[PDB]
RNA sequence: GAAUGCCGGCAUGAGUAACGAUAAAGAGGGUGAGAAUCCCUCUCGCCGUAAGCCCAAGGGUUCCUACGCAAUGGUCGUCAG
RNA sequence: CGAUGUCGGCUCGUCGCAUCCUGGGGCUGAAGAAGGUCCCAAGGGUUGGGCUGUUCGCCCAUUAAAGCGGCACGCGAGCUGGGUUCAGAACGUCGUGAGACAGUUCGGUCUCUAUCCGCCACGGGCGCAGGAGGCUUGAGGGGGGCUCUUCCUAGUACGAGAGGACCGGAAGGGACGCACCUCUGGUUUCCCAGCUGUCCCUCCAGGGGCAUAAGCUGGGUAGCCAUGUGCGGAAGGGAUAACCGCUGAAAGCAUCUAAGCGGGAAGCCCGCCCCAAGAUGAGGCCUCCCGGCAGCCGGUAAGGACCCGGGAAGACCACCCGGUGGAUGGGCCGGGGGUGUAAGCGCCGCGAGGCGUUGAGCCGACCGGUCCCAAUCGUCCGAGGUCU
């Protein structure tokens, strides 16, 4: 459950370290973003000389939530952080690596690059 | 009429008895059926069960692991048909039923608070002595 | 485009309850201008027409 | 336009095609028809169904005459399914097959005299910033001297629940005839043990 | 609030009219099968101390 | 809403209800029979019956359990030695409530008697 | 017949708000025409740099005892300043 | 003016249509896609945020769209009180001054009890010509009414290309609504455990009070819940709007019109869900009851009430179930469920402790069983059926 004001760890090597959601891009008034959804965010912390910098307005896909996501098989999964991967307008990851595990829902919503780059898909 | 027995009767046809018996604090490997593309495979997920949430056929557990630097935590229906098998990898002795508290502990600290349940380990090896 | 709204300071049940302040905005230029000095919106619409004349006399000067 | 009477027994979930599907279990059958409503006689077509056997010592004489004329044995509930005329003298869960899609009517749970936030999802008031004894209050209920009154149907506090509700287009997940059981996907109005009516859906 | 207040005096008619619901209902009494005294049903007889056909209470 | 909730409040907070039931149990078990209000009398039945049954079990653990509620060693001796054996073959239903005919003057409260059964 | 008139009486609101700290009560016995409210006993709770004890001011018989319950006591009252 | 409280906000709406979106349509300098403009259309919808007391406005990120107005610029006996509009103080300014400013600045008491109308809910009475127990019809009324994206058709029509369809299908969403608690996730005032201090029971051990109206902490069934689950917006039928026609005169031609006939909107009527015969126009069906003197008196019948045990019913009332020929509540028993291995004893350790007995003990509500306890015994109402 990500909404405006929520910080997320960024799980890539774009240089961003923390972003703040300012809008969940899912209809005219979606309250929450979960895994697989796209958000517009401000970059609140970044490492020197990254591809993105503090202040930039970026897009990202939520790869991990601390609120557990439910699956049709009756199981659920939950991670310790809220994490996103910064993308372009072709939903393509804007860095070269992604860190930590990502949820399998990303596959179903068309984030194939990110799913394959992930060290583990749960 | 006995509504409880009617429920239990509808459930009887999905109840599962082949899975091994485990307790909060034990370390468990769940071989879980998973669907991706274009196939289905079996994915193992192994960690400490921190919770068993009992309601007959509707009991569920929660298993916790650290996957490349991130805590991951899965909830399985005990009687799910997508569980191939469950393997007991270690018996831990906890002092309570719910182990939420290890979420906040280092691996050292967890490893000190959940020492091996030497009794039930001895039980496991007294069994698997097959005839 | 001339907007009309309430003043922002003293006045009483007036200022509250009367749309005396005007804002004239020249559309193609983006120049905005207000006036709240008097109590009538027409004193203010007058004054803001002056100030708006003079500001487009100052751009056409700056050109 | 088929239907049957029943009792809500409880909820669980089954597994179908690697999907956990939530179900409400209903004990529906068997229902004897104790009167038929004909256009001749009654102005419409319907069938009054009986359900749950009753101890005859609790059945008074006029009701006993009614049952006896049907050659039927005393029953706890009489409810009428409209535009339905089953061909036998007893209605069971056989009338529904899995995959069919049904409307379920029950008496919702009664919430007694309910506030405006619980009944009508009003926002209530602030819980700080000076808010004074109005944290769960409706706010304004009108205008001023025009119209100088309150609309009919104005949402206000009052009793809520314990009232007829129909939930429509529910999937029949399974039927178990040897127990007169009906597994419908989803939520059915009312408490466990409550009386319900299961009908063929009017949705296409 | 702003201290609401009756607009008019209630008439004798409207007063007594709301009071059309205030009459008491008499207590419901049955004879004691022992001493034949009247008492509330389902209570121990205060006159002879029996209930359910047996002495229960010093009276 | 109070759906399927068991137990009365008796306009007392938690500890005061608790002390209420304990004291009245002490009063029954001392006198074998008391007069109280009908609601309080109806609440006593279960909580005295538990203590009596536990006395019928007779072991040390039951004595300490009962003695959490009753506190009085002598009274608990009376419970195990003298009240309990009386109910060896009776399975529950160690108390009865019988409603009294007349109300309390000062507050109109309806009254009842609570007894240990024969 | 009126002066938001003056004095007095009696209405309406209304059997309604309220009965003055959320420290808390229960039972057995006694007395009595009458007892949740008075006395006695057991159990429970509260204060304890006080909600205990002593002095000064102020108050002025409120002290003790016997006999009483119309009124005073926010209920009751056999009790009491 | 013997008082009609005012700006902005919040809450709750409702109405208008000069329509922001969605639906239908004409013209286009309409190839397609996308626009422009005008007509029809008020059913539903019309986001979050930065600034400022602000309305307004600017800006950020979205969106199908981020509509404009009325309702005492709706709404302070509903809230707020930042702004204006008391007393304090200060700046600039004006005045010799006291003081003053549609100029600014910091601060500054917003009244427990609803009589009538109205509104939301719930009853009592009487009526509905005989009196009763059930089951219904639906006059009339209320609810609801939104929309996007992707894929197939088809990279086809069109187009130099870039782009890119009509019609017709499918899949998945956002917000809203109704219900529900199997799952997810809450609470769970005493259901279990652990802990400190103190006082006590009984010295040890084991326990109890209090530290909150749970002392604190870790957990937590039922119930009630959303963050969780199911389902709804329709389909379809009818009449229309703008608009498009067929046939067709007056007026040899022409004309959608004058006689006729057709097509046609998220809108209208039905359809779906809920209420509903006080619908005094009081409806219908099934079944039961059969003496004293258009009245009256008494005792009854069918039946109902009282009283009692209770209830996911409930403020009281009502409703529903049960009342010994009974499982209604309480106990007890079994199960579920929570907690997580009681006490006691034995063994190891100097000891705090540890190990075994032991998934032990304790154990609200959930699912059942069992007459052990309690619904004892009873009492009262209640037809004798108006005339053509
Ligand atoms: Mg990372
Ligand atoms: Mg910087
Ligand atoms: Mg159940
Ligand atoms: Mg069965
Ligand atoms: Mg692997
Ligand atoms: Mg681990
Ligand atoms: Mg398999
Ligand atoms: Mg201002
Ligand atoms: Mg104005
Ligand atoms: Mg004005
Ligand atoms: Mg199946
Ligand atoms: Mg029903
Ligand atoms: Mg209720
Ligand atoms: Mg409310
Ligand atoms: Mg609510
Ligand atoms: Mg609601
Ligand atoms: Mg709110
Ligand atoms: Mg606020
Ligand atoms: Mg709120
Ligand atoms: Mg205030
Ligand atoms: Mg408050
Ligand atoms: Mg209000
Ligand atoms: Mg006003
Ligand atoms: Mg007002
Ligand atoms: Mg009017
Ligand atoms: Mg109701
Ligand atoms: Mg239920
Ligand atoms: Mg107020
Ligand atoms: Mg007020
Ligand atoms: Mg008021
Ligand atoms: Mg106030
Ligand atoms: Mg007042
Ligand atoms: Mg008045
Ligand atoms: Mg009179
Ligand atoms: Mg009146
Ligand atoms: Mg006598
Ligand atoms: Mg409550
Ligand atoms: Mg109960
Ligand atoms: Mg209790
Ligand atoms: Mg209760
Ligand atoms: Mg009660
Ligand atoms: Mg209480
Ligand atoms: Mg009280
Ligand atoms: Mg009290
Ligand atoms: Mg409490
Ligand atoms: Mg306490
Ligand atoms: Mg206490
Ligand atoms: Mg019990
Ligand atoms: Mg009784
Ligand atoms: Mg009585
Ligand atoms: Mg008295
Ligand atoms: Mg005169
Ligand atoms: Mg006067
Ligand atoms: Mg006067
Ligand atoms: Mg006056
Ligand atoms: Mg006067
Ligand atoms: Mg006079
Ligand atoms: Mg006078
Ligand atoms: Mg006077
Ligand atoms: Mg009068
Ligand atoms: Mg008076
Ligand atoms: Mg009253
Ligand atoms: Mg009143
Ligand atoms: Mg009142
Ligand atoms: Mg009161
Ligand atoms: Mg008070
Ligand atoms: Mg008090
Ligand atoms: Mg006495
Ligand atoms: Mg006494
Ligand atoms: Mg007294
Ligand atoms: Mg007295
Ligand atoms: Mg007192
Ligand atoms: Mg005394
Ligand atoms: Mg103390
Ligand atoms: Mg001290
Ligand atoms: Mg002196
Ligand atoms: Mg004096
Ligand atoms: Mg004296
Ligand atoms: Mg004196
Ligand atoms: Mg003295
Ligand atoms: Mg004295
Ligand atoms: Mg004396
Ligand atoms: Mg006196
Ligand atoms: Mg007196
Ligand atoms: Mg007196
Ligand atoms: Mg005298
Ligand atoms: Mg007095
Ligand atoms: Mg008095
Ligand atoms: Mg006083
Ligand atoms: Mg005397
Ligand atoms: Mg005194
Ligand atoms: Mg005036
Ligand atoms: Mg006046
Ligand atoms: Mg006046
Ligand atoms: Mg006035
Ligand atoms: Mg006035
Ligand atoms: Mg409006
Ligand atoms: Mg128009
Ligand atoms: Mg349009
Ligand atoms: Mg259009
Ligand atoms: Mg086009
Ligand atoms: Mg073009
Ligand atoms: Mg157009
Ligand atoms: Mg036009
Ligand atoms: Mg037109
Ligand atoms: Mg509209
Ligand atoms: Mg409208
Ligand atoms: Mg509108
Ligand atoms: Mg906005
Ligand atoms: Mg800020
Ligand atoms: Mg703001
Ligand atoms: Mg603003
Ligand atoms: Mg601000
Ligand atoms: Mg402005
Ligand atoms: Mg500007
Ligand atoms: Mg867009
Ligand atoms: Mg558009
Ligand atoms: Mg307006
Ligand atoms: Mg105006
Ligand atoms: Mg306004
Ligand atoms: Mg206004
Ligand atoms: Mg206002
Ligand atoms: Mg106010
Ligand atoms: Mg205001
Ligand atoms: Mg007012
Ligand atoms: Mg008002
Ligand atoms: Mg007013
Ligand atoms: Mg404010
Ligand atoms: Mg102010
Ligand atoms: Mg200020
Ligand atoms: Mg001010
Ligand atoms: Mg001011
Ligand atoms: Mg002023
Ligand atoms: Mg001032
Ligand atoms: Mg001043
Ligand atoms: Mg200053
Ligand atoms: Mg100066
Ligand atoms: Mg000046
Ligand atoms: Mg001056
Ligand atoms: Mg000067
Ligand atoms: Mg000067
Ligand atoms: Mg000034
Ligand atoms: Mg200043
Ligand atoms: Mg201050
Ligand atoms: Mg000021
Ligand atoms: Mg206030
Ligand atoms: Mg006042
Ligand atoms: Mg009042
Ligand atoms: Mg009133
Ligand atoms: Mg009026
Ligand atoms: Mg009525
Ligand atoms: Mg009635
Ligand atoms: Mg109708
Ligand atoms: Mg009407
Ligand atoms: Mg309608
Ligand atoms: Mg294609
Ligand atoms: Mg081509
Ligand atoms: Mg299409
Ligand atoms: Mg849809
Ligand atoms: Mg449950
Ligand atoms: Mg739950
Ligand atoms: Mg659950
Ligand atoms: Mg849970
Ligand atoms: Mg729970
Ligand atoms: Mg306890
Ligand atoms: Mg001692
Ligand atoms: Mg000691
Ligand atoms: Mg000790
Ligand atoms: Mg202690
Ligand atoms: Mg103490
Ligand atoms: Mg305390
Ligand atoms: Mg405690
Ligand atoms: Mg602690
Ligand atoms: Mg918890
Ligand atoms: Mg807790
Ligand atoms: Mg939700
Ligand atoms: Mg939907
Ligand atoms: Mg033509
Ligand atoms: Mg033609
Ligand atoms: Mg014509
Ligand atoms: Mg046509
Ligand atoms: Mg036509
Ligand atoms: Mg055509
Ligand atoms: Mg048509
Ligand atoms: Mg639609
Ligand atoms: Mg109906
Ligand atoms: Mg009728
Ligand atoms: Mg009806
Ligand atoms: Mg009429
Ligand atoms: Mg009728
Ligand atoms: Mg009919
Ligand atoms: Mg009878
Ligand atoms: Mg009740
Ligand atoms: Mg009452
Ligand atoms: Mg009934
Ligand atoms: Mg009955
Ligand atoms: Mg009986
Ligand atoms: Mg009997
Ligand atoms: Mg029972
Ligand atoms: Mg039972
Ligand atoms: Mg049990
Ligand atoms: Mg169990
Ligand atoms: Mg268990
Ligand atoms: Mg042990
Ligand atoms: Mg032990
Ligand atoms: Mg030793
Ligand atoms: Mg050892
Ligand atoms: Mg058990
Ligand atoms: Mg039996
Ligand atoms: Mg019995
Ligand atoms: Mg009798
Ligand atoms: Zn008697």
């Amino acid at each position: 459950m990500i909404q405006p004001q929520t910080y997320l760890e960024v799980a890539d090597n774009t240089g961003a370290r923390k972003i703040m959601c300012i809008r969940v891009l899912k209809g005219s008034n979606a309250k929450y973003a979960t895994v697989g959804d796209v958000i517009v965010a401000s970059v609140k912390e970044a490492i020197p000389r990254g591809a993105v910098k503090e202040g930039d307005v970026v897009k990202a896909v939520v790869v991990r939530t601390k609120k557990e996501i439910k699956r049709p098989d009756g199981s659920a999964i939950r991670f310790d952080d809220n994490a996103a991967v910064i993308i372009n307008n072709q939903l393509e990851p804007r860095g070269t690596r992604v860190f930590g595990p990502v949820a399998r829902e990303l596959r179903e919503k068309g984030f194939m690059k990110i799913v394959s780059l992930a060290p583990e898909v749960l | 009429m006995n509504r409880g027995a009617l429920i239990k009767l509808v459930e009887s046809r999905y109840v599962r008895t082949d899975l091994p018996e485990f307790r909060p604090g034990d370390t468990v490997r769940v071989s879980y059926k998973v669907k991706e593309g274009n196939r289905t495979r079996i994915q193992d997920f192994e960690g400490i069960v921190i919770r068993i949430r009992r309601n007959g056929f509707n009991t569920t557990f929660t298993v916790r692991k650290v996957s490349y630097g991130v805590g991951v935590e899965r909830i399985f229906p005990l009687h799910s048909p997508l569980i191939q098998k469950i393997d007991i990898v270690q018996r831990g002795r906890a002092r309570r039923a719910k182990l939420y508290f290890i979420r906040n502990l280092s691996d050292r600290e967890i490893r000190r608070k959940l020492r091996a349940d030497r009794k039930r380990i001895d039980q496991d090896r007294a069994a698997e002595r097959a005839a | 485009r001339i907007d009309v709204y309430r003043t922002s300071g003293a006045g009483g049940q007036h200022v509250n309850r009367t749309e005396s302040a005007v804002r004239i905005t020249h559309i193609p230029t983006g120049i905005v201008t207000q006036c709240q000095n008097d109590r009538s919106q027409h004193k203010n619409k007058d004054q803001a027409m002056k100030q708006m004349k003079a500001k487009l006399y100052e751009l056409e000067m700056q050109k | 336009m088929k239907g049957i009477l029943g009792v809500k027994v409880g909820m669980t979930r089954i597994f179908r095609d690697d999907r956990a599907v939530p179900v409400t279990v209903i004990l529906a059958g068997p229902c004897p028809v104790v009167q038929r409503r004909t256009p001749e006689k009654d102005g419409y077509t319907a069938v009054q169904l009986g359900f749950l056997p009753q101890n005859p010592k609790r059945v008074n004489r006029p009701l006993k005459g009614h049952f006896a004329k049907a050659g039927v044995e005393p029953v706890r509930i009489l409810r009428e399914i409209r535009d339905f005329n089953p061909e036998g003298d007893t209605v069971t869960v056989e009338i529904f097959k899995p995959g069919e899609r049904v409307d379920v009517t029950g008496t919702s749970k009664g919430r007694g005299f309910a506030g405006v936030m619980k009944r009508w999802n009003f926002a209530g008031g602030p819980d700080s910033h000076g808010a004074h004894k109005i944290h769960r209050h409706p706010g304004s209920i009108g205008n001023r001297k025009t119209p100088g009154r309150v609309y009919k149907g104005k949402k206000m506090a009052g009793h809520y629940g314990a009232e007829r509700v129909t939930v429509m287009n529910l999937e029949v997940v399974d039927v178990i005839p040897e127990e007169n059981l009906l597994l419908v996907k989803g939520a059915v109005p009312g408490p466990n043990g409550g009386l319900v009516i299961v009908r063929e859906t009017k949705k296409a | 609030a702003k201290h609401p207040v009756p607009k008019k005096k209630t008439s004798k008619a409207r007063r007594d009219a709301r009071r059309s619901h205030h009459a008491l209902t008499p207590p419901t009494l049955v004879p004691c099968p022992e001493c034949k005294a009247m008492k509330p049903p389902h209570t121990v007889c205060p006159e002879c101390g029996y209930y359910a056909g047996r002495k229960v209470l010093e009276v | 809403m109070r759906h399927l909730k068991s137990g009365r409040k008796l306009n007392r907070h938690s500890s005061h209800r608790l002390a209420l039931y304990r004291n009245q149990a002490k009063s029954l078990l001392t006198h074998g029979r008391i007069t109280t209000t009908v609601p309080k009398a109806k609440e006593l039945r279960g909580f005295v019956d538990h203590l009596i049954h536990l006395a019928k079990r007779g072991d040390l653990h039951a004595r300490r359990l009962v003695l959490r509620d009753l506190q009085d060693v002598k009274l608990v001796r009376k419970l195990f030695d003298e009240i309990a054996p009386r109910y060896r073959d009776r399975q529950g239903g160690y108390t009865r409530v019988l409603k009294l005919a007349e109300r309390r003057r000062g507050d109109g409260a309806p009254l009842a008697l609570v007894e240990l059964v024969e």
